């Protein structure tokens, strides 16, 4: 009953993980990069990276790690994804077919069992004996390495510490030995344990336990002939292996938190260490034994989630929070002492947190414009089709939120940059960013704490940035009053004012205040150059949402939605108000319908009654689960994302057949999308007899963008029975059900998609054989639009997936 | 309409004495019912206002109640056993008559009747 | 206020239920989302909640039928939780383990004194009465939605080493900073996916019952989220509209937020006939028994009151004279307590009988009499 068509305009960019080995060839070095639902692999070269293959798996990669069980010529990948799929896959490559063939699959999912808070853990046991992995607190599943093993089958053998924060393989161990951190009500402390095949159990380790730093987080195996483990905290790094114990406590590292690591040489002499304000350090072991341990400052990178070293002081760093890089190393230090030169940048998208369109350049042709990356990484993205150029305008802080004035050729974006406590009284930036850089910059003057400032401690403080929509420079940089938080940002006229404003909603959030009582909503106008403010009005909470509503302004406050109007004294004048039994997030509009949502996914559709003055309820669903962003599609089509990377879609009948059934909403779409959607807008990136109505804008945390758009009943039809049809013939990398990957799955409940229409699979059918195509058309006839059934040929559906791919 | 003045309880001109037998009836059997469970409404005369009873005096043409019945016994208004014995049954009989079969405080005045009924077949003989 | 030396132990107990009962140690428990057929009670008209200790009286013949066959099978009848108490109308309820039963014989006819206790939610799929006039409930069980970390879907995996935890208000900062960081990946701060957290409303919920019980919540009050919010729902004084609500809440997160709001705004209580007649305020609640400040307890007549202890009470009259007959709280008598303005029953006056005793008085105020109140 929904009818709708979800395609990827842009596939994720983040970087999850990141590995080296000999993949493709015994004699190549290969760089494997994992984006969330992709997979690439380069080759390194003497110049940088050759990309010698770029796969899509129907899942979402938690585990990636190469290794060659004694007997293979190469190295095996194994991959594990959020739902379970465990694969061990090969490279194979004659003339120039290349095809990733799956040595081995299978589901590891328990019966039962609570998914752990450190995360999914896989690691392997050097001398490729088994694969240990760590789902869920308590249990310790073991597939053996076995030739017979195709199936991946494995064991589970009993944690007596159920709380463990990392664990890996020992090397140079007669029996597979594992070596965690676990923390109980005595502290944090250090286990080994052996792995016995024959009685699938676990056997004293070959040191005793130790207690180690409380903040203790990281372990490493350090290969032979050191061998040993290496313990870091945020504090310590420690290392142990029998009789040796050998602790360092560098003050250097107690700046930031170490989140990742890397081995550079082979023996485990250096290491690569990299922190959460983007710092990489080297950790140095000094020698049969080993003597001392040290950590010298390299340099700063982008704020990496992994690390992997590749050649002749060639690094990658694969970020999240923002572009990916490869930088040198040199021996000596440049004039600012770093030791880090950066020799390439790949942009990144993600995080993705608001975006909006328009139509810069030509007319017709739109643009999208979005707030990228956190904290020193944060940037504004402008995308445009060509496959998808984009121009990168760096901001150093972290922008939330962006709105366009078409009147005033800029664009206002709401920003958050991190202080810490000053040294006497009051705070201080860590970088210069763009909320400090601006040609003109302002504060907000008080109209409306105990226990003040703390030892060094980050605040957060909070600007208005008006900026040049041709270069992009900040014109203004206007910030917010102390402990305030800009949460909404609307850019519109109302009433009978033809002035264009920046409107932007407030909440006061103080640390004893668990919910706030207390926030602003403020009223700019930006002319020749500075930013005025022309209004302010109190409210008794935090102004969560705004949306102009037919020249008036609505808004949320806490469980409040408040109609204003724009008065000829230029204030703000409440009109009426509507108190839910939630708290509204989430405000959406079209005409007089009123969508209001909150996070758990309950939802509300209200309708504004002019000849009244007030609002009604006209539906309403509560049906619990974290959601991220919602949308209205039409006036009754309603779509959202949820937990566990999902897509619904909820309808309203108008008409109707009973009062107690007109006001529920009913479930008529789920997919299941892989990406955690934080902003839905219209808009389209295509120059403006289709197919499809509707277009809607989607952007993700993983960088991702995507595109969403109504079906009529026979189109979706066709498409879904393509869909089978094409699920059929098409090979799956790891071979993963299709049906199984889009299955809306929570750990609660797992249901088939309906409503939904692959569009990534329907393009698919263009990239496939002649005959391949003959076979899915065959015999199809499944044409219900004249009346009857028409059949179809491969060039019908060629042409039809030309036009559905020409919407993006 | 209003309710009727209750039974009387002591009598100048009537001779007062003290039986075994209904010494035991005042120190055993009405202790007995007195003290339990479902004693309450028994306890006085039905309050046929606050109830909002108007027929009850009418169809119970012989109100009794068990602090009547405490108060006569301890005036000494009973000439013999017999008498309480009657103003026990009497109290019964106008609750059966009053409700229908089952109703909740039919049943609590049939286990008042059975453990006075029990209680009764142990009356020892007079002084 | 004050202070105490009563001993809570005895409230819980039911003492007032005669000698001491058969007790079961045995519990049963039913898959979530299955059908089961279960008896109903008859005369049970309270809203169940999970958790809460039922005590209760019965002297019908077919009710101590039912209770008997009820004991020699697996001890669990269904409490439908009645949207319309007229009609009969059930829609949710509540089902109930025996875990304690006494006939008693020298008595004028057979009775059973049983104490129970809710177990699980459900739907009430199908009532139909038997021929016997006792009637049977096709019923679906509810299941408890636990749902995950609001930050499980957006964390990043290098963080996945910080997510376990080795002046409360700097720890409750540092808790928010460091399990909500991934927030900043999201439209969302850290303080908002504070107000979903099941931790912090727990806290909050804990400091605003600090308010009335005295005990410690390092023992009396539980650490699983269903089990405080089910423990924190059975002591709220509220009308069977909100408890209705209240038990159709499914999230433990939704059930604490809702409390949450009760208790903040929610603040005097009033009669429920007048609804203009303030009988307290909140802060003269105090927990005389360990289950809280609200139990229910049972009259000698079968009915159920869900009796709230209060230290004071405004606007009411005293009706008779006080008695230790069934008295629920031992050494204390009570006296039938009317509203001033009504005359409706709002509960009762207990006064301690030894001098030594501490509270010397208290007012116990039935739930089904009482209306919550905003200023
Ligand atoms: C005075 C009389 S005379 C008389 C009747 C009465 C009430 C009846 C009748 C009906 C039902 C029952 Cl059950 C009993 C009697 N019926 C009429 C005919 C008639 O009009 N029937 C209509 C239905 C009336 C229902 C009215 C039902 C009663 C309403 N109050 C309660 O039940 C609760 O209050 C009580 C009562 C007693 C003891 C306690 C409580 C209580 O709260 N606690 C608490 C205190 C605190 C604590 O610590 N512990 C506790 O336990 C007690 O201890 C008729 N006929 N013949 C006769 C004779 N009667
Ligand atoms: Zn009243």
């Amino acid at each position: 009953m929904s009818y709708n068509y979800v395609v990827t305009a842009q596939k994720p960019t983040a970087v999850n993980g990141c590995v080296t080995g000999h993949f493709t060839s015994a004699e190549d070095l290969n760089l494997l990069i994992a984006k969330n639902t992709r997979l690439e692999i380069y080759v390194v070269t003497a110049e940088g990276l050759r990309p010698v293959k770029e796969v899509g798996m129907y899942g979402k990669i938690a585990v990636m790690e190469l290794f060659r069980p004694k007997g293979e010529s190469k190295d095996l990948l194994f991959i594990l994804t959020a739902k379970y799929n465990a694969c061990i896959l090969e490279y194979k490559q004659s003339g120039e077919s290349i095809d990733i063939i799956t040595r081995a699959h299978g589901n590891v999912q328990d019966r039962i069992g609570r998914p752990s808070e450190t995360g999914i853990i896989g690691i392997i046991d050097p001398e490729c004996r088994m694969i240990g992995l760590r789902l869920y607190d308590g249990l310790f599943k073991v597939i053996p390495l076995d030739r017979d093993n195709k199936e991946l089958k494995a064991f589970n053998i009993r944690l007596e510490e159920l709380h463990v924060i990392d664990v890996k393989f020992l090397y140079g161990c007669q029996a597979p030995t594992i070596c965690f951190v676990y923390q109980d009500p005595q502290g944090r402390h250090v286990k080994t344990y052996e792995v016995s095949l024959r009685e699938k159990e676990f056997n004293k380790g070959p040191w005793k336990q130790e207690n180690v730093e409380a903040e203790a987080s990281m372990v490493i195996a350090v290969p032979e002939p050191f061998g040993g483990a290496i313990i870091i905290g945020q504090e310590s790094i420690t290392y142990h292996n029998g009789d040796k114990y050998l602790a360092i406590a560098p003050p250097i590292i107690k700046q930031s938190t170490i989140v990742c690591h890397n081995r550079v040489d082979p023996n485990g002499s250096r290491y690569l260490l990299g922190d959460m304000e983007g710092r990489l350090f080297m950790l140095l072991l000094e020698k049969v034994t080993l003597k001392d341990l040290r950590v010298e400052l390299l340099g700063e990178t982008s704020i990496a989630e992994c690390l992997t070293y590749l050649d002749n002081g060639v690094v990658f760093v694969g970020s999240r929070l923002g572009d990916s890089q490869l930088v040198k190393l040199n021996v000596d230090s440049n004039e600012q002492g770093s030791y880090v030169v950066a020799m390439e940048t790949f942009t990144n998208l993600g995080p993705i947190v608001d975006m909006c369109v328009v139509d810069l350049e030509r007319q017709g042709q739109g643009q999208l414009v979005t707030c990228s990356g956190a904290f020193k990484e944060g940037s504004l993205r402008i995308i445009r089709n060509g496959k998808l150029h984009i121009r990168t305008v760096p901001l150093y802080e972290s922008p939330r939120k962006i709105c366009y004035q078409e009147v005033s050729q800029c664009f206002g974006v709401l920003s958050s940059r991190i202080e810490v406590q000053d040294t006497s009284g009051g705070t201080t930036a860590l970088r210069p960013s763009a909320s400090t850089q601006a040609l003109s910059s302002s504060v907000s003057s008080s109209k409306l704490a105990p226990h003040e400032t703390s030892f060094g401690e980050e605040v957060e403080v909070h600007n208005l940035l008006i900026i040049d929509q041709h270069t992009f420079e900040v014109l203004h940089a206007h910030q917010f009053l102390q402990n305030e938080y800009a949460l909404s940002l609307v850019s519109c006229k109302l009433g009978k004012d033809p002035n264009t404003y920046f409107i932007v909603g407030t909440a006061m959030v103080y640390p004893e205040e668990a919910e706030p009582k207390q926030g602003r909503i403020v009223v700019f106008q930006y002319s020749d150059g500075k930013l005025q403010t022309v209004a302010e009005k109190e409210v008794k909470g935090a102004v969560y949402s705004m949306v102009e509503f037919n020249g008036k302004l609505l808004a949320s406050i806490n469980s409040t939605v408040r109609l204003y109007e724009w008065t000829t004294e230029k204030e703000l004048r409440t009109e009426c108000n509507h108190y839910n039994n939630i708290m509204a997030l989430y405000l959406k509009t079209k005409g007089d319908f009123i969508l209001v949502g909150d996070l758990m996914r309950s939802v509300l559709l209200l309708a504004y009654k002019p000849m009244e003055g007030n609002f009604e309820e006209i539906a309403r669903d509560f049906n619990p689960n974290w959601m991220s962003a919602v949308e209205i599609l039409d006036d009754d089509n309603f779509l959202g994302a949820e937990n566990a990377f999902n897509l619904f879609v909820c309808q309203k009948d108008s008409a109707a057949t009973t009062d107690e059934e007109r006001q529920h909403l009913q479930e008529v779409g789920l997919f299941h999308l892989g990406e955690f959607v934080n902003v839905f807008c219209h808009g389209s990136l295509v120059m403006q007899s289709t197919p499809t109505q509707g277009s809607v804008l989607f952007g993700t945390v993983n960088g991702m963008i995507g595109l969403v758009t109504s079906l009529s009943e026979s189109w979706y039809n066709l498409l879904l029975d393509m869909q089978n049809r094409l699920n059929k013939v098409i090979k799956s990398v790891g071979k993963i059900e299709h049906s199984f990957w889009r299955s809306f799955h929570t750990e609660r409940k797992t249901e088939p998609a309906t409503g939904f229409i692959d569009g990534d699979l329907i393009e698919s059918f263009l990239d496939i054989s002649r005959p391949k195509m003959q076979e899915v058309v065959a015999n199809l006839q499944y044409d219900d639009g004249s009346g009857m059934k028409r059949e179809a040929t491969a060039d019908d559906l060629i042409k039809v997936v030309e036009e559905l791919t020409r919407i993006h | 309409s209003m309710n009727p003045p209750p039974p009387e309880t002591s009598n100048p001109n009537k001779p007062k004495r003290q039986t075994n037998q209904l010494q035991y009836l005042l120190r055993v059997v009405l202790k007995t019912l007195w003290k339990h469970q479902f004693a309450w409404p028994f306890q006085q005369p039905v309050d046929a206002v606050k109830l909002n009873l108007p027929d009850y005096y009418k169809i119970i043409k012989t109100p009794m109640d068990m602090g009547t019945i405490k108060k006569r016994l301890e005036n000494n208004y009973y000439w013999n056993a017999q008498e309480c014995i009657q103003d026990f049954n009497t109290m019964f009989t106008n609750c059966y008559i009053y409700n229908k079969p089952g109703d909740d405080i039919v049943l609590m005045a049939e286990a008042l009747e059975k453990l006075f009924l029990q209680k009764i077949n142990e009356l020892p003989t007079e002084e | 206020p004050n202070i105490i030396n009563f001993d809570t132990s005895l409230p819980t107990s039911h003492t007032y239920l005669g000698a001491d009962m058969e007790e079961f140690h045995g519990r049963t428990l039913h898959d979530d989302d299955s059908c089961q057929v279960i008896p109903v009670l008859p005369q049970v008209m309270m809203i169940l909640i999970p958790g809460q200790t039922l005590p209760l009286q019965l002297f019908h013949p077919q009710e101590v039928s039912m209770v008997r066959n009820l004991i020699q099978k697996d001890r669990t009848f269904a409490v439908l939780a009645y949207s319309n108490v007229q009609e009969r109308e059930a829609q949710f309820g509540t089902t109930a383990e025996i875990y304690a039963y006494r006939e008693e014989q020298d008595f004028g006819i057979e009775i059973v004194k049983v104490k129970a206790i809710g177990r699980q939610r459900f739907k009430v799929l199908e009532l139909r009465t038997q021929s016997d006039g006792i009637q049977q409930a096709k019923v679906q069980i509810l299941p408890e939605c636990v749902l995950p970390s609001t930050m499980s879907a957006v964390q990043l995996e290098s963080l996945n080493k910080c997510q376990i935890f080795p002046c409360s208000y700097k720890w409750w900062q540092k808790y928010q900073k460091r399990k909500f960081h991934c927030a900043n990946l999201t439209s969302w701060p850290r303080w908002l996916y504070s107000l979903y957290d099941a931790e912090t409303l727990m806290d909050r919920i804990k400091k605003q019952l600090r308010e009335w019980d005295e005990n410690l919540k390092d023992d009396s009050l539980p650490s699983n989220p269903i089990d405080f919010s089910y423990r924190v729902a059975a002591c709220l004084p509220i009308d069977d509209v909100l408890r209705i609500q209240l038990l159709k809440i499914g999230s433990a997160i939704q059930r604490l937020r809702c409390e949450l709001d009760i208790m903040n705004k929610c603040t005097s209580l009033c009669c429920k006939q007048c609804q203009e007649t303030e009988i307290t305020t909140k802060n003269e609640i105090f927990s005389l028994s360990l289950c809280g400040p609200m139990a229910a307890y049972v009259n000698p007549h079968g009915y159920v009151h869900e009796t709230l202890t209060v230290y004071k009470a405004c606007n009411l009259n005293l009706i008779g004279r006080p008695s230790t007959e069934h008295s629920w709280f031992p050494g204390y008598a009570w006296t039938v307590a009317q509203c001033k303005i009504c005359a409706s029953h709002i509960g009762w006056k207990f006064t301690a009988t030894k001098k030594d005793m501490s509270p010397q008085k208290f007012w116990g105020l039935t739930r089904s009499a009482l209306l919550p109140t905003i200023p």
